[PDB]
């Protein structure tokens, strides 16, 4: 109703509906830390809210003084938890409230309270049908909002919104191929659906991972995906890809790449291959390539590494 | 350039004093910014500055002790603020009943630390009614929540309520075995950890969970070798110069310490660059104000210029204490905390 920056905005210590509440003040004792100055605005609301909190007064006034507390302070989750209280109480418009919280988070999508009120919302509801466009709106502003993330896998594995997804995922990784969150999201949708197990879908995986990688070969994201897929099945199992991939060494070398074969040789030296002596200089070559001219902030890292295969297969 | 060791204690002076209404949103959490300066300046060995004495007793104002009738024990621990009005009581008489009072993990956690920074021996704390309101908080999948009201629940509090339990010496507070399992349902195809199974693994999450398993004394347990060094490598990534908090994003500051933590307890933080990252982690600091920033020219404020200098710390700063990686405190906090762990045992 009455905004807190409307000319006429009046004090609540000065509305005639507020007389009969005694408003009840903060106080930090003798010496206060870390203390901040309130306005007469700000101290008012928050003096007035005190005041009902105490008294867990379910009424209507209490609710609009709520709105007028999170515009303050939308970080106060005991504000949150007292407007879901009287949300109950009063019987209020939940679909309304969604138009709220729309708002609210559109404003503030890093704040942890805004995205936990929603939640609790669309559990009350069971109705997810405004969830996936509103994130895909929230991801359009900051496709990397952990939060928004978050509540997106929760609405689809809640109400199984499992569909589309595997598409969203297909569209922003043309958008940005290096966003971590997208590849998660993707090995997140595949995994709880199809799942890796069916050869024919391991196959279209690491296929359309490494078209990715071909694309922007310096993508961490893209090798951790790959490596992700297969290092439990055992990277040794794949004859083929040790090839393809040293053939790409060529042109579209990388880091990634380089750490990659190291992995696949590892796997092979722990899995009892043919000319283990001959496998492992393989790899510590590749480990010193790294340390001295392609991952050198790893240098004493690399090094280590190679420490470690030499001192374990010899 | 170099470390401006006095402007940056001044910096955490001024935390603790008065700060400007653009601030009202750290209301709830005020004990945190508390911990931030307060453990900044143990970190940089000035807690002269400071009246010891008025702080604890304004933090023991802060816990939320059980009443008469002992009936609202699910919900003790500490506040973040005194923002629900209720009088002034330095933890001297007993609860006083109100509708929405409680505590917060985060709170707990900070507030407990503070205590003991500041040198108190903890016998103010109602060990039994924390713990209660612990395991209140824990949820069926072993995560946590921060109030029993209800709200988030992720891999940050499992992080708090292993310190809690750490600090009260006593794992009554949790079900160690499903918080175990939480932690390990978070590792990624990635290897890192995220805040919870299926989310994308995070510097911040990472060093959570490793740190409440080293809390525990169960990393070896939990992680077999060939996944700790898959954590490793997940985690030695995250190094361009300073340390970002997930691949293909920008670094910044505080992972200095999350990610250099959890590598220090992996025992490969050795094996990083540390001119690099100390060169990254002095450029975002604040020459004119003090304290440091996430990125260079960028606002500093308490949990960067805290997390910049144990960030430093790790790597052995000329002037700056020792941080125990895993509890977040000075190494000298943390051995004051061993000797107060030996006198209970009597
Ligand atoms: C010491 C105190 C006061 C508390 C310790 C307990 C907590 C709350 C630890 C939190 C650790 C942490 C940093 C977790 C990460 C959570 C997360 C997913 C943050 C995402 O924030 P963004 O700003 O988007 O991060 P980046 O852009 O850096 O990736
Ligand atoms: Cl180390
Ligand atoms: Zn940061």
């Amino acid at each position: 109703f009455l905004s807190l920056d409307s000319p006429t905005y009046v004090l609540y210590r000065d509305r005639a509906e507020w007389a009969d509440i005694d408003p009840v003040p903060q106080n930090d004792g003798p010496s206060p830390v870390v203390q901040i100055i309130y306005s007469e605005k700000f101290r008012d609301v928050y003096d007035y809210f005190r005041a009902v909190l105490q008294r867990d007064e379910r009424s209507e006034r209490a609710f609009k003084l709520t709105r007028d507390a999170i515009e303050l302070n939308a970080a106060n989750y005991t504000v949150w938890h007292f407007r879901r209280v009287l949300l109950r109480s009063l019987q209020k418009d939940l679909q309304e409230e969604m138009n709220y919280i729309i708002a609210i988070i559109e404003e503030q999508p890093k704040n942890y309270q805004v995205w936990h009120h929603r939640r609790v919302l669309v559990e009350w509801l069971k109705d997810p049908s405004q969830e996936l466009e509103f994130i895909a709106d929230i991801l359009n502003q900051d496709a990397k909002n952990y939060h928004a993330w978050q509540h997106r896998q929760w609405v689809i594995q809640e109400f199984r919104l499992w569909d589309n997804e595997l598409q969203y995922v297909d569209q922003l990784l043309k958008e940005d191929v290096r966003n971590n969150s997208v590849w998660n999201q993707r090995h997140f949708v595949i995994s709880n659906t199809t799942g890796y197990s069916d050869r024919a879908v391991l196959e279209r995986e690491v296929q359309y991972t490494l078209e990715m990688i071909k694309l922007v070969p310096h993508n961490e994201s893209a090798w951790n995906y790959l490596k992700g897929i297969l290092q439990d099945r055992g990277l040794s199992r794949y004859p083929n890809l040790l090839n393809q991939l040293l053939d790409l060494q060529p042109s579209h070398s990388s880091p990634y790449l380089i750490a990659f074969l190291v992995d696949i040789y590892e796997d092979m030296l722990e899995n009892q291959c043919d000319n283990k002596e001959d496998i492992l200089n393989k790899a510590l070559e590749l480990c010193e390539i790294l340390a001295k001219e392609k991952d050198t902030i790893r240098k004493e890292y690399w090094r280590y590494i190679g420490r470690s295969l030499q001192s374990k297969h010899s | 350039l170099d470390f401006l060791r006095d402007r940056h204690v001044r910096f955490f002076q001024r935390c603790l004093q008065v700060l400007p209404e653009r601030y009202s949103s750290l209301e709830t959490s005020r004990l945190t910014i508390a911990f931030f300066a307060l453990s900044g300046l143990d970190m940089l060995d000035s807690l002269d500055v400071v009246n010891k004495d008025d702080i604890i007793e304004w933090i023991y104002s802060l816990q939320v002790l059980p009443t008469e009738d002992r009936s609202n024990l699910d919900r003790c621990g500490f506040r973040g603020s005194s923002y629900l009005g209720i009088p002034f009581n330095p933890s001297k008489n007993p609860g006083t009943a109100h509708p929405y009072d409680s505590g917060h993990i985060a709170m707990t956690y900070t507030g407990l630390s503070c205590l003991i920074i500041l040198g108190d021996d903890l016998s103010r704390v109602d060990k039994e009614a924390c713990l209660a309101g612990l395991r209140a908080l824990q949820l069926e999948d072993g995560s946590f929540c921060a109030v029993p009201e209800g709200s988030e629940n992720d891999m940050r509090f499992v992080y708090c309520a292993s310190c809690i339990c750490y600090m009260l010496n006593n794992w009554s507070g949790m079900d160690m075995k499903k918080a175990i399992s939480y932690i390990r349902r978070s590792m990624s195809y990635d290897n890192g950890l995220a805040q919870g199974a299926g989310l994308e693994s995070h510097g911040g999450s990472t060093f959570c969970g490793i740190a409440s398993l080293c809390l525990m004394g169960k990393l070896e347990e939990v992680f077999s070798e060939k996944e700790l060094n898959r954590i490793k490598r997940w985690c030695i990534m995250r190094q361009q110069n300073g340390y970002h908090g997930r691949p293909n994003k920008p670094v910044d500051t505080c992972y200095s310490f999350w990610v250099g933590a959890t590598l220090k307890l992996l025992k490969i933080f050795q094996y990083t660059n540390f001119e690099k990252n100390r060169n990254y982690i002095l450029s975002t600091q604040d020459r004119l104000v003090g304290g440091f920033a996430k990125w260079p020219d960028s606002h500093p404020d308490a949990l960067h210029a805290y997390f910049g200098i144990c960030g430093l710390s790790l790597m052995e700063e000329s002037g700056i204490c020792k941080v125990h990686p895993a509890l977040n405190v000075s190494t000298r906090t943390s051995e004051r905390l061993r000797d107060l762990h030996q006198s209970w045992k009597t």
